Order: C-alpha cells, then structure tokens, then sequence
C-alpha cells in the first residue's frame, strides 16, 4: 500500500493559447474497503482550498462487532505522506480515539480525540470528533468504517497551526 | 425522531418480595446498544446497578445486587427488564434506564421502587401556629405527620401564596412512616386580615385535608 | 476492584468563578472510560464529559475535563447559574462491571446570612393524640453549616430529634432548616420552658428561643 501523489492543471483553449485556470496536488491512497483522497486546488485566475473524499463499502452500523477493535495505517497530508495513524474502536461502548504520529510538521501530529460512534444517514458507522495538540482543540476529523467486520476506517482531519488550516488523510486496518 | 427511555413497573413490595421492571426504548436501534440500571435511594447518590451489551453475551451486577437481581434485554419488543427478589429496605429508590453511547448518554424519567412493610394511611395535619415574630415577619407552618408511602404535596391558600414558602423533605421516621414540614413567612400585620390554610394531598390514601392555621 | 473518590464534597463559589473537581481512582484506568454526569433535583442525570476530556452533544465549552492515571479533573471555566448542581464520575470501561464516585455539590456562595429562628409549641389538637412536637425553624440563611440543640427545662436532648433542610433558594440562595423535638405528652407535661439554641456563623452567640407551657 502506497500514496499515489499526482499534481494536475486544468486548462481551457482560448485564441489558440492553453490557459490555465487552477492547479494543484492531491494524494490518493487505498485499502481493500476503503479510499482516501487529499487534494488542494488553487485558483490560478476564494484562492486556495482543501478539497477530501472518501467512499468504499461501509460498514452497517446495526452490524458491528462486539468487543474491541484496534487499527494501524497511514496518515497524510500535501508532501508528507509518512505520517502514523493510531486508534481504537470499542465497539460495545460507542466510541472511538487515537493519535496522528510522524508528519514532518510537528503540528500535524494531533490527538484525534475520544468520540462517539454513531450511524449518518444511510446507516454507516461513522465517528466525528475533535482534534488536539496538546490540551488545545485545533480542528475536527470524520472517520468512516468499512467492511463487514468493520477491518478497516478511513477518513480526514483538519489542523489550525498559526492561521492556516491544514488537512490530512488518515486510513487504517485492524492489526491482523 | 428523538431517544426516549420509560421505564416503568415500579411499586410498593414487602421486603423479601419480588418486582419486575421495565424500560421501553424508541428513537434508536435498541439491538445495538449496550443498556445500564441505576438507581438512586432518596437524598442519595446514583448507584450502578447492572449492565447488559448489545446482544446480551457479557452482564454484570454491582455487589449490591448480585444474587438478587437479573437483567435482561428483549430485542423484538425493543425493551429492557430487571427482575429483582429478595428486595430489602435498602433497595428502595429511583431506578433508571440508561443507553451506553460513549458514556451514559440516555437516561429515561426513572421509576420509583418502595420496600417497606408500612401500610399506607393517610397524614395528620396539624398547625404550627405564628404566635410571639422577630421583626416585622411572622412565620406559620402545617406539620405532616404520619403518612405512607411518599408523595405528599403541600401548597398555601390553594397555590395563592408561594413566596416565602419553605416545604421541608420528608423525614422517614423510625415507625416507617413519612414526617415533614411546610413553613411560610408573612408579613405579621396580616395575621389579624389574612386566613391561612395549607392544602396537603396524599394521592395513595386519597387523603385530602385544608387546615386554617391562626394565631392562638 | 476500582472505586472511585471524589473531592471535594462541597464546593462554594459565586456565579461567575471559576470550578475545579477531582476524581481520584482507586487504581489507574484508561481515560478512555471516565465520564462526568451532572444532576440538579428532581431530574436525570445528564451525560458532561465522556473519554475523560470530550464534550457530550449539545454540552457547552465552559465544561472541561482532563487527567489520566488516578486522577481527573471536571473544570468550569464561568460558573453560569444553571451550573450550581451535583457532579459525578464514572468509570464506564466496558470489560469490568462499572462504578459511580460519590458525588460533589456545587453550592452557590452568597453572602453570610444569620438564620431567622422561630419556635412552635405543639398543636392543642397534636396533644389530643398523645404526641408533641416541638418545631424550631431556621429560616433563610447561609452558609449551611448550623447546629440546634434543644433543651427542656435546661436538661439537654439528644436522641429525640430530627432535622432537615431545604435545598438553596433558587431566588436568593439561602438555606432553611427544621428541627423537630418529638415526646409524648406525658413526657411534655413534665417540664415548662422548651428551649431551641442556635449557633452559626452569621451570630456573635448562640440565640436561644423558647416558649412555657406544658
């Protein structure tokens, strides 16, 4: 498993002159139920945005395991895709936490914190918490499940460090 | 399409004697959560009672209780039971239905559960008359003495008069039947214009008594 | 086994201050499974924190919690008014029977009040049924910390009395209190003067009412 990093212009034809109106990167990265995308577009003639998606096959919130769950994977933002996710699911208990380690920028690596398990609206076992550095809260993060023994989660966080908002993608499997 | 949990089926038993409660869940697929009893004696903190998962493979019981009382779930009807026995004195107090959703997130209205071997009767009613006044307040009250089981309600001049009105919890006395106060303070120029009279209901004896309190 | 303590029992502040909990766990446990309820009379109580540091739906962001290990603590930033309630702590690990702390109260502080102290003779219609009690009021004050103690011809009583309080006065924070004598009326007719002392902080000395009859 690996990041696919892609850097991609749109471009129109005008008077026989490609222009181009944005640019930008996304990295891509799969597991065998799930799917991450990072991607920040700028607007090269509101300027720049973080643009995430996140699908494959969900796991049914009325069809989870009893127990526990632990899982380990990958965590990633715009160059840095050598980041560490960590987390744990109870999933008697209806809850959720872990930790973001190993991205370059010491500010990304946040604490995702204790959050609820709950259904969204098509019955998918979802969980969305708040992210953390130190006692701080800095930003939000949504974690899907997927598979039917719930083996993997994916999803996206959101970082503030100074005054720009920062975004990574986060998937992960049960150990074994 | 909201959570709501009602538990119900609670009463007066004999110590020794059995009672079965229930608690009803809507608003969430019941099947798919862990449930929790826990109850709270009068003026006492909340005490755990038990826990039963989703599926009912893993239970427990508080030591309080073990032995005596079982838990159990039904998925089909969406409901959840505490079937208790040997129940003490001790055992009485609210017992609340609660659904485990990182953390007890749920809680329903609770149920009140009596364990006494009191037979109901209704209070005496008797004045505590403002007699001899520090300053300009006079103070006059209504003691109710005697009754079984609680609830007994208390209000002045039919709900007239509010302010100044300190109703005291019911003590339970050493014969098992429920003691308190109700106490008002008024201006003291009123007591020769104004009638006072305390409205006490005791819903479970059907006892119903209006009692003028006057000076004396 | 796990038990759970918490400090302090009372806790006295004005609206506005700031409010600091603590729950100490008999062993360590997981942060993951400490949580904070609140409860005010007559209600449920409702979920505060969970996962030692994370708010419940809907909960304001004056409430905060922290710690890890055996000890965790419940903030309030700004003690609004609704907040002056009872909290607990909770260990909600789902792999071990769960356990509550005994609780803490949040009483709103207010300024010294001294009680204003009445007595009642027993009813003549109460003595027809061959019982008196005697009612000495406390009445409007703070803080609750009070002691009555009654006395019947000068003899002291002990035994043959109960008390009790109301909850703070939802308009101006005060406390009242009764404490009843309870005799027969045979006992009551032995002796005259039926004596109610009353020590607290809001009184140089202890006032003493009383009444003669009997």
């Amino acid at each position: 498993d690996k990041v696919s990093r892609f850097d991609f212009i749109r471009q129109i034809e005008v008077d026989g002159q490609l222009i181009t109106l944005e640019s930008g990167e996304f990295q891509i990265y799969k597991q065998d139920h799930s799917a991450v995308v990072a991607l920040q577009i700028e607007k090269i003639n509101q300027r720049s945005f973080l643009v995430s998606g996140l699908g494959g096959e969900h796991t049914a919130f009325n069809q989870l395991p009893d127990g526990k769950a632990e899982y380990h994977g990958k965590a990633f933002s715009s160059d840095d895709a050598g980041g560490k996710l960590t987390y744990t699911i109870d999933f008697a208990a209806k809850q959720g936490h872990g930790k973001i380690e190993h991205l370059k920028t010491p500010e990304q690596n946040v604490e995702l914190a204790a959050a609820e398990l709950k259904a969204d609206e098509k019955s998918h076992a979802v969980i969305l918490g708040d992210t953390r550095y130190g006692s701080e809260e800095k930003g939000t993060y949504h974690l899907a499940l997927f598979g039917d023994r719930a083996q993997e989660i994916a999803g996206s966080a959101t970082v503030k460090i100074g005054e720009k908002v920062h975004e990574i993608g986060i998937a992960g499997k049960q150990l074994e | 399409a909201e959570v709501q949990l009602v538990e119900s089926g609670g009463n007066l038993v004999q110590p020794g004697g059995s009672l079965r409660l229930s608690c009803a869940a809507s608003g969430f697929t019941f099947s798919s959560y862990s449930m929790n009893w826990v109850r709270q004696a009068p003026g006492k903190g909340l005490e755990w009672v038990s826990y039963i998962s989703s599926s009912s493979s893993t239970i427990y019981y508080a030591d309080s209780v073990k032995g005596r009382f079982t838990i159990s779930r039904d998925n089909a009807k969406n409901s959840l039971y505490l079937q208790m026995n040997s129940l003490r004195a001790e055992d009485t107090a609210v017992y609340y239905c609660a659904r485990v959703a990182a953390g007890l997130k749920d809680w329903g209205q609770g149920t009140l559960v009596t364990v006494s071997s009191a037979s109901t009767k209704g209070p005496s009613v008797f004045p505590l008359a403002p007699s001899s006044t520090s300053g300009g307040t006079a103070a006059l009250g209504c003691l109710v003495k005697d009754y079984f089981p609680e609830p007994v309600t208390v209000s002045w001049n039919s709900g007239a008069l509010t302010s100044g009105v300190h109703t005291f919890p019911a003590v339970l006395q050493s014969s098992g039947l429920y003691s308190l106060s109700s106490v008002v303070t008024v201006p003291s120029s009123s007591l020769g214009t104004q009638t006072y009279i305390c409205n006490v209901n005791h819903k479970p004896s059907n006892t119903k008594v209006d009692k003028r309190v006057e000076p004396k | 086994e796990i038990v759970l303590t918490q400090s302090p029992g009372t806790l006295s502040l004005s609206p506005g201050e700031r409010a600091t909990l603590s729950c100490r766990a008999s062993q360590s446990i997981s942060s993951s499974y400490l949580a904070w309820y609140q409860q005010k009379p007559g209600q449920a109580p409702r979920l505060l924190i969970f996962g030692a540091s994370s708010r419940a739906t809907g909960i304001p962001d004056r409430f905060s919690g922290s710690g890890s290990g055996t000890g965790f603590t419940l903030t309030i930033s700004r003690l609004e008014p609704e907040d002056f309630a009872v909290y607990y702590c909770q260990h909600y690990d789902s792999s071990l029977p769960m356990t509550f702390g005994q609780g803490t109260k949040v009483e709103i502080k207010r300024t010294v009040a001294a009680p204003s102290v009445f007595i009642f003779p027993p009813s003549d219609e109460q003595l027809k049924s061959g019982t008196a009690s005697v009612v000495c009021l406390l009445n409007n004050f703070y803080p609750r910390e009070a002691k009555v103690q009654w006395k019947v011809d000068n003899a002291l009583q002990s035994g043959n009395s109960q008390e009790s309080v109301t909850e703070q006065d939802s308009k101006d924070s005060t406390y009242s209190l009764s404490s009843t004598l309870t005799l027969s009326k045979a006992d009551y007719e032995k002796h005259k003067v039926y004596a109610c002392e009353v020590t607290h902080q809001g009184l140089s000395s202890p006032v003493t009412k009383s009444f003669n009859r009997g």
